[PDB]
C-alpha cells in the first residue's frame, strides 16, 4: 500500500495500483482477476484506456501501457516521471503530468 | 626392394634415380642395404603394398 | 516457491498472432496437349482462327494490307480472325489519333471474343488463351509477344512483314 | 533411308507414350484394373487463369 | 480488435495498437528475449553507453584523417572495447559504429558467456545456476546475472568448489575424489 | 571402418561421444524364452526378406542410374551455358558500338 | 488381374466418397449402397467390419466418363457425399449409380433422361437405391420438371448433343445454386465433326463463359477415350471477372 | 485395431515393396505411406503374402535373383579378406 | 570426334601379375590406388578432428543427461544393447 483505485467507464472493471507496485485488474462483481503485475518498483496511478483490454501504469520514470492478460505492450518514452493519468474516451487521448512540469497527448489509436 | 639389382656396387651407381610402382606411386632409390646384396632403401609419395611392382626407366 | 530466472511478460513480436505478419502465416503437372506430336501441331487445319494483337493492325495499315485478304494470302486458306475485349479496349484507349485502326477492326468480317477478366492487358490474355487451347494462331509484330509465343509448342505465329504477312510455325505452308 | 526413316518414327511413338498417354484402342476384355497404380495426390488437368 | 473490414481499413489506416514507431520495433524486447535480460531498463542503460560510443567516434572521424590525435583516439577507443569484448576485432575503424551495439554488451554477460563454454545447456540454464549459487569468477561467488565478463577475465569462471553440478562432473567421469570436496 | 582411440575416445566432449555397444555373452531371460514360429511362419519370413532384398537393391540401382546421367547433362548443360555467355558478351559490344 | 480369390486393401481417395483398392493393380470402387447386386456386371468387394458384410463396387473408367477423369487426375469435384446433384443423360445406372455411391443415403441424385427403353431400367435401378430420383423428361426443356426438382449443389451432364450448351444454361439457372458445380463431358465429334476437336472445347468453354459459368480446369480422357474432355466450372451468377 | 496382424503387417509391406514383385510390371513411382485408416477385403465373383508364394516361378525368382545380390554384397568382404592372406601363407 | 580416326581411338588392355607374384595377389594400378588413398584420407580427416575435440574439451560442462548416461572404469561411455523386470513381471512371464 497505499493503493491508488480507478474504476471503468462502465463501472465492470477494477483497477488497482499499489504504492511499491502491487498492480491488479479484476472483474469485481464476479471476482475474476484479469492481470495482476508485480513490478518491484513505485507507481504513482494507473488508469484504463478505451475499454477494460488496456490500461496504463505510471511507474518510476516512464508510463507503461499494458494488456488485458497483463503483458506489457509499450513504454512510453516520452511521458516521464508521470504522476497523474487521464484517458479522454471521445479523443482516445492519453493525458499525463508529473514533476517535470509538462502536459502531454498521446493517441493510444495512432501511438 | 629387392631384385632390382645383383650387387650393393649397382644400386651404388643408382642412388637417387626416379622409381615408381605400376600404380604410379613415385619414389627414390635411397641407399643400399648391406645385406643382403643387391636390396636397397627408397621412400615412396605413399604407403606401398607387397603386390606392388618398382620399375626403373632407363634408356 | 518462486520460479527462478524469472522475467517480465512482454509481447514477442515473431510468435504473436495479433500482429498482422504473423497473422497471415496436391501437385499438379499440366498434361500435354494431345493436338501435338512433339513440336507439330497435328489438329490444326483450315479453316483458321487468328487472334489479332493490337499493333498488328496498326502494321497492316501502315503496308495496305487488308486483314482478311492478306491472311488468306498468306495461308491460302479461310481464316476467321478474331479480336478479343482487350484489343478492341487497346485501341480504343490509343486515343483520336487511331481513330481509322478502330474504324478497320470494327469490320464485321472480323468476329468478336469475350473476356471475362478484370485486366486490359492483352499481350497476357493471348498467351493464356494459346496455352489452354492449341486451335488458335497468334498475329502480332510485339517482339515481346512473340519471344513468349515462340516458347510454347504448337502455336503458329503471324506477323507482317515487308509487303504482306508472314507465318513461322505452320508447317503446312 | 525408307528404313532408317522407318524404325525413326517407331521410336518416336514410343516415346510419345512416355511423354503423355495415348489412346491405344480402349478395352480389350474384363477390366483388370491400372497396371501401373493410381496416384492420388497427382492432377494432370490444365487449369484457367 | 477484431479485423477491420474493407471500408473500415481504408479509414483507419494508421492504427495500431501492439506496434508504435516509438517502440522502434521492438528491438529491445527482442533483444532481451535472446539473451534472457531480467531487468526491465537494462536494454537502454546500455543503449546510452552504446550512443557514447558512437557519438565519440563520429566526432573522431571529422577530424581531419591524418590528425595524430585522431588515430590516436581511435586506436585506444578499439582496444578497450576490444579487451572487454563488446568488439570482435580491431582492424576496422568503422566497427566502432556498425558493430558496436547492445547485443554485443549483452553477449559478454555471464550466462551467455557460460553457455558460450558449455558450462549451461542454455542461458535460461546458466540464468538459474548462478541465481542458485554454483557459479564463481575468481575466488568470488557471483549471483547477479548482467556481470560483464572482460576477455581475460572468461579464463576464471568456473564451478564453485561443493557444488552439486561439479560432483555430477566428476561422478559421470568416475573422477570424483571425496578428499577435495 | 574407422576405429577411434580409446585415449581420444576417452576424453572426449559429452556432446560427441560415440556410442560402442559391447556384444552380449551371458544369456539372457527373455533371450531364452522368445518363440520364434516355425514351419510354415519361416517360409513366410524367408520369403519376406528376399523380398525386401530385390526392392532395396533395384532403388539402389536405378538411383546410380539418375547419377550417372545427371553426370553427363551438366556437362552438357555447362557447354550451352558457355556459348550463351560468350554470345551474350559479342551483342553488348556491338550494342555500345553504336552507343 | 483382379480375380475372384484375390485380397486387396481398401484405402479413401483424395475425394470423398472415392475409395481406392491396391494390390498388383490398383482399382477405384465406390461404397455399394445396395449390397450384394451388382447394376452392370462390375466386380465387387466385400469386407468384414465389426460383423456386418459391408460391400463396395469397382468403377471402371472405360464405362464412364466421370470415372476416367478421376484417373487422369481432377482436382475438384463437387460431388460429394450429401449433396444434391443433377444428373443429366443418365442412360441407366452405369455411372449414375456409382455417382449415387458417393453421395450418399444424405445426397440426392435427380437423374434426367429422354429415351424411354433406357429409362425404364433406370426405374428399376433406383428402387434398389431411394437417393435416386428418375425424370423421364427431354433436358432441353427443365420447365417441364421444375416441380420435380429443388435446387441442387452440382449439376454433371453427359449428354452427348450438338446443343448441349444450352441445355446445360437451362437446367444451371433454374436448379444450380451459386457458386455452385458444374461437370460437363464434351465430345466432339457430336458437336462438331467438320473441325478439329481444340477448336470444339475452345467454343464450349466461350460458350459457358457467355453463361455466367467460370470454367476451373479442363482434362482429356485418354488413353479412356479419344476426342474427350471433362471441363469443370463453378457458377458464378455475381460475375466471372 | 492396434494388434497389428502380423498378416496384415507382411500384406502391407508387400504392397509397399509391390514393384520387385516381378520384373514385368514398372508401376509409377510412388511411396505409399502406410494409411491411417484402410480395410482389406476380397474379391466376388488365401492372402496375397500366401498367394504369391503358392506360385512356382516367382519363387524360382525370387531365389535366383536373392543369390545374385548375396554374390554382389559379399565380394570383397571379409571372406575375400581372408583367402588373400591365406594365399601368402604357403599351403 | 574430328579429325580422328578410329583406330586412334584404340582400346590398351590392362596387364595382370606375374605368375611368381600370383601369391600376393591382384596388381593394383592408378584405379586402385586411387581407392586406397582417398579412403585413408577421409579416415585421418575424422580422426584428426576427434583429436581436436577432445583437447579442446572444456572440463566444466554440465549437460542434464549426465545423470542417465554412465561410464565404464576404463573411462569409456556405456551404451545398453537394448534401450530389469520386477518381481510382479517375471511371475507373469514364467
Ligand atoms: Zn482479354
Amino acid at each position: 500500500g497505499p493503493y491508488h483505485i480507478k474504476y471503468a467507464k462502465n463501472g465492470t472493471h477494477l483497477l488497482i495500483t499499489g504504492r511499491k507496485g502491487h498492480v491488479a485488474s479484476m472483474d469485481w462483481r464476479k471476482g475474476q482477476l484479469r492481470a495482476e503485475l508485480f513490478l518491484n518498483e513505485t507507481c504513482h496511478s494507473a488508469t484504463y484506456l478505451q475499454n477494460e483490454q488496456y490500461f496504463a501504469v505510471a511507474q518510476k520514470k516512464y508510463t507503461f501501457i499494458y494488456d488485458h492478460e497483463g503483458t506489457e505492450l509499450h513504454r512510453l518514452k516520452q511521458h516521464i516521471e508521470a504522476r497523474h493519468l487521464d484517458f479522454l474516451p471521445y479523443h482516445y487521448l492519453l493525458v499525463t503530468a508529473g514533476e517535470t512540469g509538462w502536459l502531454k497527448y498521446h493517441d493510444v489509436s495512432t501511438g | 626392394i629387392k631384385d632390382m639389382f645383383s650387387s650393393a656396387m649397382e644400386v651404388a651407381r643408382f642412388e637417387g634415380a626416379q622409381i615408381k610402382t605400376v600404380s604410379g606411386i613415385r619414389g627414390e632409390i635411397k641407399r643400399a642395404l648391406s645385406k643382403p646384396e643387391g636390396h636397397y632403401r627408397a621412400a615412396f609419395e605413399d604407403k606401398i603394398l607387397m603386390s606392388d611392382i618398382v620399375i626403373l626407366r632407363s634408356w | 516457491t518462486r520460479k527462478f530466472g524469472l522475467v517480465k511478460r512482454t509481447l514477442n513480436t515473431k510468435k504473436d498472432q495479433r500482429l498482422k505478419k504473423n497473422q497471415e502465416n496436391t501437385r499438379n503437372i499440366p498434361q500435354v496437349s494431345s493436338a501435338l506430336f512433339f513440336q507439330y501441331n497435328q489438329a490444326i487445319k483450315p479453316p483458321y482462327q487468328v487472334l489479332i494483337d493490337t499493333n498488328f493492325i496498326n502494321f497492316s495499315i501502315q503496308k495496305k494490307v487488308d486483314i482478311v485478304r492478306g491472311m488468306m494470302d498468306c495461308l491460302l486458306a479461310k481464316c476467321n480472325p478474331l479480336i478479343t475485349d482487350c484489343v478492341m479496349a487497346e485501341l480504343e484507349k490509343l486515343g483520336p489519333k487511331y481513330r481509322i485502326a478502330l474504324k478497320l477492326a470494327r469490320d464485321p468480317r472480323i468476329k468478336r471474343l469475350s473476356c471475362s477478366h478484370k485486366g486490359t492487358y492483352a499481350d497476357d490474355c493471348l498467351v493464356h488463351r494459346v496455352l489452354q487451347h492449341k486451335c488458335y494462331i497468334v498475329a502480332t509484330n510485339d517482339a515481346g509477344l512473340k519471344q513468349r509465343i515462340r516458347k510454347i509448342p504448337g502455336i503458329p505465329l503471324m506477323s507482317v512483314g515487308g509487303h504482306a504477312y508472314v507465318i513461322e510455325k505452320l508447317p503446312d505452308v | 533411308s525408307r528404313v532408317k526413316k522407318r524404325k525413326k518414327y517407331q521410336k518416336a511413338q514410343k516415346k510419345l507414350k512416355s511423354v503423355r498417354a495415348v489412346y491405344s484402342g480402349g478395352q480389350s476384355g474384363v477390366y483388370e484394373g491400372e497396371k501401373t497404380g493410381i496416384k492420388k495426390g497427382l492432377t494432370r488437368s490444365v487449369k484457367f487463369k | 480488435v477484431r479485423k477491420l473490414k474493407h471500408h473500415e481499413q481504408k479509414l483507419l489506416k494508421k492504427v495500431d495498437f501492439l506496434e508504435w514507431k516509438q517502440d522502434q520495433g521492438h528491438r529491445d524486447t527482442q533483444v532481451m528475449r535472446t539473451y534472457h535480460i531480467q531487468n526491465r531498463e537494462d536494454y537502454h542503460k546500455y543503449n546510452r553507453i552504446c550512443g557514447d560510443i558512437r557519438r565519440l567516434a563520429n566526432k573522431l572521424s571529422l577530424l581531419p584523417p591524418t590528425d595524430p590525435f585522431r588515430r590516436k583516439h581511435e586506436q585506444l577507443l578499439l582496444d578497450k572495447l576490444y579487451a572487454m569484448g563488446v568488439l570482435t576485432t580491431k582492424s576496422k575503424i568503422s566497427d566502432l559504429e556498425n558493430k558496436v551495439t547492445v547485443s554485443a554488451i549483452c553477449r559478454r554477460r555471464l550466462p551467455v558467456i557460460m553457455h558460450r563454454l558449455k558450462m549451461a545447456e542454455t542461458i535460461q540454464d546458466a540464468v538459474k545456476f548462478i541465481e542458485q549459487g554454483h557459479v564463481r569468477v575468481g575466488p568470488n561467488l557471483i549471483n547477479d546475472p548482467a556481470y560483464l565478463v572482460t576477455r581475460n577475465m572468461e579464463d576464471y569462471v568456473t564451478w564453485v568448489d561443493n557444488s552439486k553440478i561439479k560432483k555430477t562432473l566428476l561422478r559421470y567421469r568416475n573422477q570424483i575424489d571425496d578428499f577435495d570436496f | 571402418g574407422l576405429k577411434v582411440p580409446k585415449a581420444v575416445q576417452k576424453e572426449l566432449p559429452f556432446k560427441s561421444q560415440i556410442h560402442q555397444m559391447k556384444p552380449q555373452k551371458k544369456k539372457t531371460y527373455m533371450a531364452k524364452r522368445a518363440v520364434v514360429l516355425g514351419g510354415d511362419e519361416k517360409k513366410a519370413r524367408s520369403f519376406i526378406q528376399k523380398v525386401l532384398t530385390i526392392s532395396k537393391a533395384k532403388d539402389s540401382k536405378r538411383k546410380e542410374q539418375k547419377a550417372s546421367q545427371r553426370k553427363e547433362r551438366l556437362k552438357k548443360l555447362a557447354k550451352m551455358e558457355e556459348e550463351k555467355s560468350q554470345r551474350d558478351k559479342e551483342k553488348k559490344k556491338e550494342y555500345f558500338a553504336q552507343n | 488381374g483382379a480375380r475372384g480369390g484375390a485380397k486387396v486393401v481398401i484405402e479413401p481417395h483424395r475425394h470423398a466418397g472415392v475409395y481406392i483398392a491396391r494390390g498388383k493393380e490398383d482399382l477405384l470402387v465406390t461404397k455399394n449402397m445396395a449390397p450384394g447386386e451388382s447394376v452392370y456386371g462390375e466386380k465387387r468387394i466385400s469386407v468384414e467390419e465389426p460383423p456386418t458384410k459391408v460391400e463396395y463396387r469397382v468403377w471402371n473408367p472405360f464405362r464412364s466418363k466421370l470415372a476416367a477423369g478421376i484417373m487422369g487426375g481432377l482436382d475438384e469435384l463437387f460431388i460429394a457425399p450429401g449433396k444434391k446433384v443433377l444428373y443429366l443423360g443418365a442412360a441407366s445406372g452405369t455411372s449414375v449409380s456409382h455417382v449415387s455411391d458417393v453421395v450418399g443415403p444424405e445426397g440426392v441424385v435427380y437423374a434426367v433422361e429422354f429415351s424411354h427403353r433406357p429409362g425404364r431400367e433406370l426405374i428399376s435401378m433406383a428402387k434398389k437405391r431411394p437417393n435416386i430420383i428418375p425424370i423421364i423428361e427431354d433436358a432441353r426443356h427443365p420447365q417441364k420438371y421444375r416441380m420435380l426438382i429443388g435446387m441442387v449443389d452440382c449439376v454433371f451432364a453427359d449428354v452427348a448433343q450438338p446443343d448441349q450448351a444450352r441445355i446445360i444454361a437451362l437446367n444451371s439457372h433454374m436448379f444450380l445454386k451459386d457458386q455452385g458445380g458444374v461437370v460437363i463431358s464434351i465430345k466432339a465429334n457430336c458437336i462438331d465433326s467438320t473441325v478439329d476437336a481444340e477448336t470444339v472445347f475452345a467454343r464450349e468453354v466461350q460458350k459457358l463463359r457467355e453463361e455466367r459459368i467460370k470454367p476451373l480446369e479442363q482434362l482429356t480422357l485418354e488413353p479412356y477415350e479419344r476426342d474427350h474432355c471433362i471441363v469443370v466450372g463453378r457458377y458464378m451468377r455475381s460475375g466471372l471477372k | 485395431d492396434d494388434n497389428m496382424r502380423r498378416e496384415v503387417q507382411r500384406d502391407l509391406l508387400l504392397i509397399k515393396h509391390r514393384a520387385a514383385l516381378d520384373p514385368k510390371r514398372h508401376y509409377k513411382k510412388q511411396r505409399w505411406e502406410v494409411p491411417e485408416r484402410f480395410a482389406i477385403g476380397t474379391i466376388i465373383e488365401s492372402t496375397i503374402l500366401e498367394t504369391l508364394m503358392g506360385d512356382e516361378a516367382s519363387n524360382k525368382y525370387f531365389k535366383r535373383k536373392y543369390n545374385e545380390i548375396q554374390e554382389k554384397s559379399t565380394s570383397g568382404r571379409k571372406a575375400h579378406y581372408k583367402k588373400m592372406k591365406e594365399m601368402r601363407k604357403k599351403r | 570426334a574430328k579429325l580422328v580416326h578410329d583406330v586412334q581411338k584404340k582400346q590398351h588392355r590392362e596387364r595382370s601379375q606375374l605368375t611368381s607374384r600370383s601369391r600376393y595377389g591382384f596388381l593394383e594400378k592408378h584405379k586402385d590406388y586411387v581407392k586406397r588413398a582417398q579412403d585413408f584420407h577421409r579416415k585421418q580427416s575424422t580422426l584428426k578432428v576427434l583429436r581436436e575435440k577432445a583437447k579442446e574439451r572444456n572440463p566444466d560442462e554440465y549437460y542434464h543427461a549426465m545423470h542417465s548416461r554412465k561410464t565404464d572404469a576404463k573411462g569409456l561411455l556405456i551404451s545398453s544393447r537394448h534401450g530389469s523386470l520386477s518381481m510382479d513381471q517375471v511371475k507373469l512371464l514364467k
